RNA sequence: GUAAAGCGCACGCAGGCGGUUUGUUAAGUCAGAUGUGAAAUCCCCGGGCUCAACCUGGGAACUGCAUCUGAUACUGGCAAGCUUGAGUCUCGUAGAGGGGGGUAGAAUUCCAGGAAUACCGGUGGCGAAGGCGGCCCCCUGGACGAAGACUGACGCUCAGGUGCGAAAGCGUGGGGAGCAUAGUCCACGCCGUAAACGAUGUCGACUUGGAGGUUGUGCCCUUGAGGCGUGGCUUCCGGAGCUAACGCGUUAAGUCGACCGCCUGGGGAGUAC
């Protein structure tokens, strides 16, 4: 990317969701390990695995369940120039809380439930259904 | 059994050589009142042949969509190449406050209980293209649980 | 002009061999090469089209003296004392 | 299988749609491989008896040229239904209106299995040889039927998908046979077989036939 | 893109916006309380007028701002780095990019010379646009390819701002054929105008494609006019997706992100001051 690394991203992962390839890959940083290390565990993609180290880099494995594909719309909203940082007592919750909310918390990216659990919400990341 | 409901009826003209022939169109849904919703399409010469043949366009091609309680249950908003729909599940005994073509697939669905708005483009063709649009891109908590894991 | 002269310039300003694109090394081989280009532009005074590739790297010329402004002071004024600049 | 005989035509122009299925290019054509054949070559036989088991109807639409004989080999020996001349928009969708194009027809079969043609003076019985040429051609193996199609057979998808956009409208399962160079994603039990060179059409053809005598039980 | 609407085009100042790793601070933000947000209205359980309006007890809410304590994932200032964004060098390649200088005919009126290409000339090709075509040298402009090398975010964008600005007109200084009687033509100054209409801001990354253009250059009996790649831009038809259609469609208008220009019914009107 150029001007934002994770924006740029979410376009890349859903254009697999259009053709239904296997394996998608990107430039990754460090964050991006932990995007999609939520993904997987709460089971819109499978597996991934990261390779390089002057380029680390890569190799997410789709899920399309059909002809349907599993990770049906998934939306980045703060965008840069627009943060949203919200208390925790707004929360999205997506599609009446059917789908997952990443959001950027201190203790971690892994957000379903910092509603109730771990008890502290920040910027959101990206809806996610 | 079924429930049909009508929409509307033009004054759909033509011409020939000689003058102008006019026709009659004739737009229905049909939906039993347990999810399965459908709809059709047909022109006549005169007015009540025209209904007769659309029906049977409903009868069949009626697609499946499942129901929650008598109601939706997650926000879908629904767009077909001239309007745009925003059905927002809503608490039960709320009547269905809606505006024209989509009354005619709610109470053919089962579905009694939505708040919902046509926000751009007014024209009942159009309009019930789209909700049925909105009630095919559905997921029911089954949906949601077996397909993610 | 590109090779010759530049060839006897770019291990003027080198803090080893082939550091080339160093901004200390750039600068002076650029700034250089607006002196003589404005030779060119002490005559002809009619090429409007070419002014503008002079008008190009006069600005970028004060650009990567930014790059020694807001990382090195030192640097910055060492390389403007041996130019005589601004 | 038997497909070192059957493996390659086609040439080079294609459609990007067939990804998966295609091996690989050899000399500007691509090699039908199989791998994800010789399942769909009797992953079929999972489904053709116990769709047969409902005394079933198998529509061999061929209107394909090669396919003249080489689609009802053993298709009515083995009691099932073929079609290999030209097709009729709808022998599905609009099937019952086709019966009523029978309507027509079987009461003027009295003519031909009584003695009662005679009548209408020769005059007259000039032209009326010309339905009957004609009407007992796209009519081969309907008159038989009593009923829709309890399965659905189209054997290439680049002559008849003018009738596989009408087959995959209604909903029946269709065993085809599709191409290197198809828009494939109508019929959703595939297999990208060798649809060309009439020898290969008949190994297919005869391979199903064997079985479906038995397929009623 | 055609429905009112992409400045004719360029670098850019203040503005807005960050590749990539570690350290760190705690302003941005999250959390926790403690202050405080006058009472009355709004809101929920409850009282009183024969009910209701109305009067009313307590709560919640007043979405706020300021302070202590906490949190380090994102973001932000300080410190330290790494190679892909960008950028310099080497090295070749192709070319109506210009400026000056003279040159000079395949051609062409008068008694001398004003003009500027016939051919190549085209779907070519250059350039930020208006544009620019004889020939050779001179000072200069941009892009491209094959490798190496090192710089370590140094960038992208733009209100004003400043340049370059088709014709004519006009100024001052001449000419007078092709042919419009100055003017057209060179030139020094104003003038900034237009279908200055890809009626398609810019950069970046992603997604089914197919055939031709042209510039390269790696491998391959180069054994060749030639294949597979592999660069760059420009055509021609078309998937999904999209669009009111018509249509676009790897050079987007498709999925997006950062930033700028502009429109909000027609006439009066690009007019009054």
């Amino acid at each position: 990317s150029m001007q934002d690394p994770i924006a740029d991203m979410l376009t890349r992962i859903r254009n697999g969701q259009a053709a239904n390839k296997a394996a998608v890959t990107m430039p990754s940083s460090k964050l991006k390990v932990a995007i999609a290390n939520v993904l997987k565990e709460e089971g819109f993609i499978e597996d991934f695995k990261v390779e390089g180290d002057t380029k680390p880099e890569l190799e997410l494995t789709l899920k399309y369940f059909q002809g349907k594909a599993v990770v049906e719309s998934i939306q980045r909203v703060s965008r840069p120039g627009l943060r949203i940082y919200k208390r925790k007592d707004e929360l999205p919750k997506v599609m009446a809380g059917l789908g997952i909310a990443v959001v950027s918390t201190s203790k971690g990216v892994m957000t379903d439930r910092a509603a109730r659990q771990a008890g502290l919400g920040g910027e959101i990341i990206c809806y996610v259904a | 059994e079924l429930q049909e409901k009508l929409i509307a009826v033009n004054r759909v003209s033509k011409t020939v050589k000689g003058g102008r022939i006019f026709s009659f169109t004739a737009l229905t849904v049909v939906g039993d009142g347990n999810g399965r919703v459908g709809f059709g399409y047909g022109k006549a010469r005169e007015v009540p042949a025209a209904i007769q043949k659309a029906m049977e366009k409903a009868r069949r091609n009626m697609i499946n969509v499942a129901l929650n309680n008598g109601t939706l249950q997650h926000p879908v908003k629904g767009v077909h190449t001239g309007s745009r729909v925003f059905m927002q599940p809503a608490s039960e005994g709320t009547g269905i406050i809606a505006g024209g073509a989509m009354r005619a697939v709610l109470e053919v669905a089962g579905v009694h209980n939505v708040l919902a708005k046509a926000y751009g483009s007014t024209n009942p063709i159009n309009v019930v293209r789209a909700t049925i649009d909105g009630l095919e891109n559905m997921n029911s908590p089954e949906m949601v649980a077996a397909k993610r894991g | 002009l590109s090779t010759e002269a530049t060839a006897k310039i770019v291990s003027e300003f080198g803090r080893d061999a082939n550091d080339t694109g160093s901004t200390e090394v750039q600068v002076a081989l650029l700034t250089a090469q607006i002196n003589h280009l404005q030779g060119h532009f002490a005559e002809h005074k009619k090429d409007h089209h070419s002014r503008r590739g002079l008008l190009r790297m006069v600005s970028q010329r004060r650009k990567l003296l930014d790059y020694l402004k807001r990382k090195d002071v030192a640097r910055y004024t060492r390389l403007i004392e041996r130019l005589g600049l601004r | 299988l038997k497909a070192g005989v059957h493996f390659g035509h086609q040439t080079r122009y294609w459609n990007p749609k067939m990804k998966p299925f295609i091996f690989g290019a050899r000399n500007k054509v691509h090699i039908i491989n199989l791998e994800k054949t010789v399942p769909m070559f009797n992953e079929a036989l999972a489904e053709l008896n116990k769709i047969a088991s409902r005394k079933g109807k198998i529509l061999f639409v061929g209107t394909k040229r090669a396919a003249s004989e080489a689609v009802k080999d053993a298709a009515l020996s083995c009691d099932q239904f073929f079609v290999n001349h030209r097709w009729l928009g709808g022998m599905l969708t609009n099937w019952k209106t086709v019966r009523q194009s029978i309507k027509r027809l079987k009461d003027l079969e009295t003519q031909s299995q009584d003695g009662t043609f005679d009548k209408l003076t020769k005059k007259e019985a000039l032209m009326r040889t010309r339905e009957l040429e004609k009407l007992e051609n796209s009519l081969g193996g309907i008159k038989d039927m009593g009923g829709l199609p309890d399965a659905l057979f189209v054997i290439d998808a680049d002559h008849e998908h003018i009738a596989i956009k009408e087959a995959n409208n209604l909903g029946i399962p269709v065993f085809a046979i599709v191409d290197t160079n198809s828009d494939p994603d109508g019929v959703d039990f595939v297999i990208p077989g060798n649809d060309d060179a009439i020898r290969a059409v008949t190994l297919y053809l005869g391979a199903v036939a064997a079985t479906v005598r038995e397929g009623r039980s």
